[PDB]
This record gives C-alpha cells, structure tokens and sequence, in this order.
C-alpha cells in the first residue's frame, strides 16, 4: 500500500507539473499575446494620430489650393 | 520531531494555498477590472481622436469661409 | 494511512481540476487574443 | 513511508504553490503595466481634452472674427 499509494501520488504529481509547465507556457503565450495586442494598441492610436494629422494636412492643402485658385482668379 | 515539524509544516501550506487561491480571485478579478476600464478609455481616446478631427475640419471649414470672407471684401 | 492517502489523492485531484480550469480560461483568453490579434493585423494592413 | 508519502504531498503542496505564486508575480506583472498603461491613457486623455479645449478657444475667436467680418 506504500508504494502504490507513492507511485499514484508521484504520477498525479507528474500529470500536475506537466500542467504547470502547460500553464506557464499558456501564461507565456498569453503574455506574448498581450504585448503584441498592446503594441498594436499603441500603435494603433499612434496611427490614428498620424492619419488625423494626414487628413488635416490633406485638408489644409485644399483651402490652399483654393486659396490660390481663388487668388489666381482675382489676378486673372 | 522532524515528524512533528512535518504535520505543522502541512497545515501551514495548507493554509497558505487557501489564502493564496484566494488572492488569485482577487487579482485576476482587479485584472478585469483594469482591463475593461482599460477598454473604456480606449474607447474615450478613440472618442476624442475623432472629435479632435471633427473640431479641426470645423475651424478648417471656417478657415476656407474666413479667407474667402475677407478676399470678398479686399 | 489509508484515509491519509485518500486525502491525499483528493487534495492532489482538486489541484489538477483547478489547473485544468485555469488551463481552460487561458486557453480560452489566448483564442480571444489570436482572434484579437488577427482582426488587429487586418485592420492595420487595411490603414497602411 | 509516512514521512515520504507526507514530503512528497508537501512537494506537492510547495509544486503548487510556486505555479501559483509565479503566477502571483505574472498577474503583478502585467497589472503593474496595465496600470501604467492606463497612467499613460489618462495622460493622453488629458492631452487630448486640453487639445480640445484650446481648439474651442481658437473656435470662440475666430467665430467673433466672422461676425465682424461678415458684419463689415
């Protein structure tokens, strides 16, 4: 009874380690999974900044655009 | 003795694992929560990202009209 | 002994079934973030 | 027998609580980076709001510029 109570809790304690290396590497790939998400967050917002800007500038190019049109009309 | 220490040593950790399980639930519920006000202010970001384009095309619009406005009048 | 082994063999258990349920909520998370992450990859190719 | 059946159910035990605690310091991890993640996010909210609060200031003076111009 010693040694098959031994041998049973020394596998449930194997089948237990293997799920903790499963867990540490599921926690691993959570935590890769997560920096990957939260760098694209960030850069998402970055990006999001940047094409505001762009579409600004697009923007600020138009009424120059119009500006001169406008500008070019009167002298015209 | 050593046996004795042993038993008190298996309490101990059993006590141990009780209060520590515990403040998993409580960790990962402070997790939850950090995350989903996390979500929220990314929502409240992105908000205020599209306001402050909706605000600049405003006074942008009104830059064309200013122009225009006071070329009309030169 | 034989009631300590059957303690034992129940705290042991209750561990893995703990562990099993975490493994499932993990698991769970990591297909919400590779889902997370591929709609992430679209939508940033699509904003290149 | 008992002590090694006893040291290996406190093996266990200890196995246990070292997942647990490693995963102790991942969740301290990553919410010690969420927080400051979100010190960051209210950061950039603030920014942003005070970003909107001087556009409306810029809104409020020309918005009197056009009256006058119009006006004239």
């Amino acid at each position: 009874a010693d040694r098959e109570k031994t041998r049973a809790v020394q596998e449930l304690s194997e089948q237990n380690q293997r799920l903790l290396d499963q867990l540490s590497r599921a926690s691993e790939v959570e935590r890769q999974l997560s920096m990957q998400v939260h760098a694209l967050k960030e850069d998402f917002r970055e990006k999001n900044s940047s094409t505001n800007q762009h579409i600004i500038r697009l923007e600020s190019l138009q009424a120059e655009i119009k500006m001169l049109s406008d500008r070019k009309r009167e002298l015209e | 003795s050593s046996t004795n220490q042993h038993i008190i040593r298996l309490e101990s950790l059993q006590a141990e694992i009780k209060m520590l399980s515990d403040r998993k639930r409580e960790l990962e519920h402070r997790l939850s929560a950090t995350l989903e006000e996390n979500d929220l202010l990314q929502g409240t970001v992105e908000e205020l990202q599209d306001r402050v384009l909706i605000l600049e095309r405003q006074g942008h619009d009104k830059d064309l009209q200013l122009h225009q406005s006071q070329l009309e009048l030169q």
